[PDB]
């Protein structure tokens, strides 16, 4: 929450984003994520329409990597077009289990 | 003592609340909606609405409210008829401050998510199997439908095929047109009126006016037969009567009693009721017979119910209805109208005892004629009934166009025009 | 860290602490015969116990 | 009916402190549940062989 | 003037978070059971009639 | 505004009174147009022998059949005339009758009850039509598995004694009570040391008094050819009863331990103890957010129907235990998450379950006393049982003092090493062996 880093912190945020290489299979950031209990219950959430895109962007990265290869370059998911789709979703997931939490010991 | 004291809002809404001096409390939110108000686009969306009252609000997720509630042992409950729902809340007297928070979240802002939404689709299967195993109630919804075009004769579960399909858009629209504040009245048992009124102001700020008007039902004469593997027939005969809240509406209420409503002493064979005497000088076999009121805001049903083998339901029938006939030609005793004005007033002060009947009464005055009435006044009432119009209500029923509905083993029921 | 946080955690482990040397002590039983323990045989004169 | 179903009688394997279908077996219980039940003890300060 | 269930006859029903669900007013209405062989069926979904509403406490 | 401990003490008190015959007459006045009358009496199952085991039942049938001043069916004409309601019920310790009428009618409802009570016919003609109503009535009790399987319960739980008898007894002595063992139950049972005449609504006690001094003085007030009951307790036996039907949709599974007597003060903290297990249907709104851990667990994987828990009290003895109904391949998961939650009270229980589960008592006490029936029924039977009725602010002083610590000690003290009592109605094959049940009973790690 600096003021004067507002511009230099976000050229290191940029430069991670195309680092890590999610992008090149083309992927969004919440497709990569570690699916324990709290994301698992996200994804059930989601409507049918956010869901579908999840499954086959996924499906074609995993082929991508069994032929090692990769997209074009004009494919590649851009940096300020990735779309959060699953962050409102667990915050209100994991909401409701600290609720459940601080009930179970008071 | 401090009997009741009565209240409008500027924007509509009804408060009425009497100090006991008990220690439980219960109140009470009513409100004119129900499956009358719904047409054939969203049918079944007042009965979801009735099994969602634990669903996430804006002031209190699913968890808060069950345990929140159970956590000081109280009760919420959702009551329904075609006319009207009704949401109450008991506990405690120390702890009724923090259960008036929860009723207002629950009928004033309900979020209606997806995933609840979609989850809760299935137990509308569970609440209708339930419901009907008493064959009185199918028997009943038929005949709401057989009697009616409209209005009337939307059923108070959700049909087969719509079950699966009810939206949270539905659900959102159906409360936005008729949870409106000139709609409602809030009644309350162990409570102070200054304590009633700020919790008022506290849903005011949309729902200002009258939502939506319904259509008036149309009466049909119509037919439904149900043929089925029940050991018993039902049936019922009806014709078109009279609104609540005339002086005709009284008629009927003591011609109900001349004929029948029940029984008084347990095991007993009925020795004052004219339609179970004249049934079972022909018939000697099991049997039940009774007399049916239903009167509503625009329109009224009266007749008979019989309960009967296959083989004999003809007979009952038609022994049953020819003793309306005796009465709509003179046949009445100033005796048997004096005994019927008897049970009459007697069962109006019985059902009034509770706090349960009480909150019921006051909450159904408010939204018919938005007064409350004393029962000194309403014995009185039934005092000026004439024996003139008890024989004139019997004659609205044997010249009027008649309805029916059966279930059973109808090898031997007759048909209406017969 | 808030993981294993409450006063519920050390309630259950509050009436469990006496019968939690049913952890260590019976540990410390549990190797008398297992092992020949040499020098805490002699914690009582009783086992005069190999001969 | 289910009314005409009841127990057949057991008094000739019953302990012999519950044969009295009188008394209401307050005391006659927790000292009577330990026949078998040293047996049970002091098997296993047999199975220390 | 009144309430449905006065004039008796039309059905209600209720739900509640911790007690049972209950159809209609005068639906059970008797001396059909003095008359013989007045028997209600086992269920598949089955329910507790009495239901806690009347416990002595 | 007033709170609730003010509340208990403005509630109205019972004033008890006793004639010279020694029957007892108790009121509760509360300014209303309507009340409530009857007479309770020690009477029942448990002191008839094999001879008469369907006596008691047999003669509240006939009881609005007519009596020597009013024949037949004028009983009934004076009762609906009038707008009043008459009912009665028999169970295996106690008997009652009484009339929901107006106050102004109170003088004409006394002396109904006495004439009902003393007078009543028992004639040829209408106790063998009686014999073909009863006959057909258990027919239909068969089709009832809540109700079968309450009898079996008490049936294999107390198996050589009176309180395992039924109250409508076997079939084969319907078809055999004669006129004279009805009179003798009379003549026998219904005397007045043994009755109580209690009213509530809007009486005054005076008024009561005078009216039972003019109806009920020719009771025999002695103990003339002397039938005191040598009072024989009942013990509990650790047992089984499997009835297997493969064709019945849904299984049901009753099991109790022995509980304590009326008297016993042990029994308020057993039913806080109760409330916390709880009870549950699948027609309830609230699951898998419940409190209570048996009923989140059953909503969750939809293990069962229903289940509740109950506390039966005898004057010497009780049934402490369980009930649900479940599909067939269910039976052994139900059983063993229920034993669980026994055990895990007589360790473990923490104090905010104790104080939800005194909030759950307290609500229950005030709602059943809601009205001029349940209340007058309240007096009748708690001077036939604690010979006083226990006020509403005593009842508070007793649940105000059981906190956790308390709960652990009473629960060990009649669960824990124990033999329960076992009734089963099928589908049951996966219903456990007696010995896996028995040793579900005492704990592993604690």
């Amino acid at each position: 929450a600096v003021a004067a880093s507002s511009k230099w912190l976000e050229g290191i945020r940029k430069w991670y984003y195309n680092a890590a290489g999610f992008n090149k299979l083309g992927l969004m950031r919440d497709d990569t994520i570690y699916e324990d209990d709290d994301v698992k219950e996200a994804i059930r959430r989601l409507p049918e329409n956010l869901y579908n895109d999840r499954v086959f962007r996924i499906k074609r990265a995993l082929d991508l990597t069994m032929r090692q290869q990769i997209l074009p370059k004009e494919q590649w998911t851009k940096y300020e077009e990735d779309k959060f789709y699953l962050e409102p979703y667990l915050k209100e997931v994991i909401r409701e289990r600290k609720e459940r939490e601080e009930w179970a010991k008071k | 003592p401090q009997d009741l004291e009565f209240t409008r809002l500027p924007n509509g809404l009804v408060i009425a609340s009497l100090e006991n001096y008990a220690p439980a409390s219960r109140i009470g939110l009513f409100i004119k909606a129900g499956s009358r108000y719904e047409d054939s686009n969203n049918l079944g969306t007042s009965h979801l609405l009735r099994l969602a009252s634990s669903l996430t609000t804006k002031g209190a997720s699913s968890f808060k409210i069950t345990r929140g509630i159970e956590a000081v042992g109280g009760k919420l409950s959702v009551t329904s008829t075609r006319e009207s729902m009704a949401y109450t809340v008991e506990c405690l007297r120390d702890d009724i401050e923090i259960l008036m928070e929860f009723l207002l979240n629950v009928t004033a802002a309900p979020e209606f998510r997806r995933w609840e939404v979609a989850a809760l689709q299935s137990q509308l299967r569970i609440d209708k199997a339930v419901a009907f195993q008493n064959p009185q109630a199918q028997v009943l919804e038929n005949l709401h439908a057989a009697a009616y075009r409209n209005a009337l004769a939307n059923s108070l579960y959700c049909p087969d095929y719509r079950i699966g399909k009810v939206t949270p858009d539905q659900l959102h629209y159906y409360v936005q047109n008729h949870f409106t504040s000139a709609r409602m009245a809030l009644i309350g048992l162990g409570v102070s009126h200054p304590v009633l009124k700020q919790v008022a102001e506290r849903f005011l700020n949309m729902r200002g006016g009258l939502g939506l008007s319904g259509a008036k039902a149309k009466y049909r004469g119509g037919e439904i037969r149900d043929q089925n593997g029940d050991s018993l027939v039902h049936a019922a005969l009806v014709a078109e009567s009279a609104a609540t809240g005339s002086a005709e509406a009284n008629a009927f209420s003591v011609l109900q009693h001349v004929l029948g409503a029940g029984p008084h002493v347990k095991r007993g064979s009925n020795a004052t009721s004219s339609l179970y005497q004249a049934v079972a000088k022909g018939v000697h076999q099991p049997f039940d017979v009774s007399a049916f009121n239903a009167s509503y805001s625009d329109s009224g049903l009266f007749g008979i119910y019989t309960i009967s083998q296959a083989a004999s339901a003809g007979d009952v029938i038609k022994s049953a209805y020819d003793q309306v006939k005796a009465i709509a030609q003179g046949n009445l005793s100033n005796t048997d109208v004096q005994a019927a004005k008897n049970k009459l007033k007697a069962g109006y002060l019985m059902s009034v005892e509770s706090s349960e009947g009480f909150l019921d009464e006051v909450g159904s005055q408010a939204l018919v004629a938005g007064s409350y009435m004393q029962p000194s006044t309403v014995l009185q009432q039934i005092d000026s009934v004439a024996d003139a119009d008890v024989i004139n209500a019997a004659k609205k029923f044997v010249s009027g166009r008649k309805s029916m509905a059966a279930s059973g083993n109808l090898g031997h029921t007759p048909f209406v025009d017969e | 860290l808030s993981r294993f946080l409450g006063p519920r955690y050390r309630e259950l482990a509050r009436n469990w602490i006496p019968t939690a040397s049913m952890w260590g002590a019976v540990g410390a039983v549990g190797l008398v015969w297992a092992t020949d323990w040499r020098l805490i045989l002699d914690w009582v004169p009783y086992i005069n116990g190999k001969f | 009916s289910h009314t005409d179903i009841r127990v057949p009688d057991f008094s000739d394997y019953r302990r012999a402190e519950v044969l009295d279908s009188t008394k209401s077996s307050k005391e006659s219980s927790d000292a009577r549940k330990g026949f078998s039940y040293l047996i049970t003890a002091t098997t296993t300060v047999g199975v220390a062989y | 003037m009144l309430s449905v269930a006065s004039r008796s006859g039309p059905f209600a029903p209720v739900l509640s978070a911790t007690s049972r669900g209950v159809a209609g007013a005068l639906r059970p209405l008797v001396q059909a059971a003095l008359p013989a062989t007045s028997e209600s069926p086992v269920l598949d979904a089955k329910r507790s009639f009495l239901c806690r509403e009347s416990l002595s406490g | 505004t007033a709170t609730y401990a003010q509340a208990l003490q403005s509630v109205p008190e019972t004033q008890v009174s006793q004639l010279d015959n020694g029957l007892r007459v108790a009121s509760e006045q509360s300014s209303q147009p309507t009340c409530t009358v009857g007479v309770w009496i020690d009477a029942g199952s448990r002191y008839e022998n094999e001879k008469n085991n369907g006596a008691g039942y047999f003669v509240e049938h006939l009881a609005f059949k007519g009596t020597k001043n009013r024949p037949g069916s004028a009983l009934e004409k004076e009762v609906e005339s009038m707008g009043a309601h008459l009912n009665a019920y028999s169970t295996r310790e106690h008997t009652a009758y009484y009339i929901k009428a107006l106050s102004k009618d109170l003088p004409k409802a006394v002396e109904l009850l006495a004439d009902i009570v003393q007078n009543c016919s028992l004639e040829d003609s209408q106790i063998e039509k009686e014999r073909d109503v009863i006959l057909q009535e258990l027919q239909e009790n068969d089709s009832s598995m809540r109700d079968v399987v309450f009898d079996y319960l008490h049936a294999t739980a107390f198996q050589g004694t009176p309180l395992a008898q039924s109250v409508e007894g076997p079939s084969e002595n319907v078809r055999k009570l004669s006129r004279a063992d009805l009179t003798e139950y009379v003549s026998q049972h219904y005397k007045a040391p043994r009755m109580v005449l209690a009213a509530a609504g809007g009486v005054e006690h005076r008024q009561l008094l005078d009216l039972a001094q003019k109806h009920f003085s020719s009771l025999s007030g002695t103990y003339v050819e002397d039938a005191v009951p040598a009072f024989t307790p009942c013990r509990f036996t650790g047992s089984e009863i499997r009835h297997r039907d493969d064709a019945l949709p849904l299984a049901h599974v009753a099991i109790a331990v022995e509980g304590p007597g009326w008297a016993n003060p042990d029994n308020v903290p057993l039913q806080v103890a109760n409330a916390i297990i709880g009870h549950y249907d699948s027609t309830y709104g609230g699951g898998t957010h419940m409190s209570s851990t048996l009923a989140s667990v059953a909503a969750t994987r939809k293990l069962c129907q229903s289940f509740q828990t109950f506390n039966i009290c005898y004057a010497e003895t009780g049934l402490l235990g369980a009930h649900f109904v479940c599909d067939n391949m269910s039976i052994d998961d139900m059983m063993f998450f229920l034993q669980g939650q026994w055990m895990r009270l007589c360790t473990s229980a923490t104090e905010s379950e104790v104080v939800r589960g005194k909030n759950i008592l307290r609500n229950a006490l005030v709602s059943h006393l809601d009205g001029t029936t349940p209340v007058c029924e309240d007096i009748g039977r708690s001077l036939l049982t604690y010979g006083r009725r226990i006020p509403l602010a005593e009842w508070e002083s007793r649940i105000a003092e059981v906190d956790a610590s308390v709960v652990r000690e009473v629960c060990s003290k009649y669960f824990y090493d124990q033999c329960p009592a076992v009734a089963g109605l099928g589908p049951i094959e996966q219903l456990p062996d007696y010995n896996r049940i028995r040793s579900g009973m005492f704990w592993l790690r604690f």
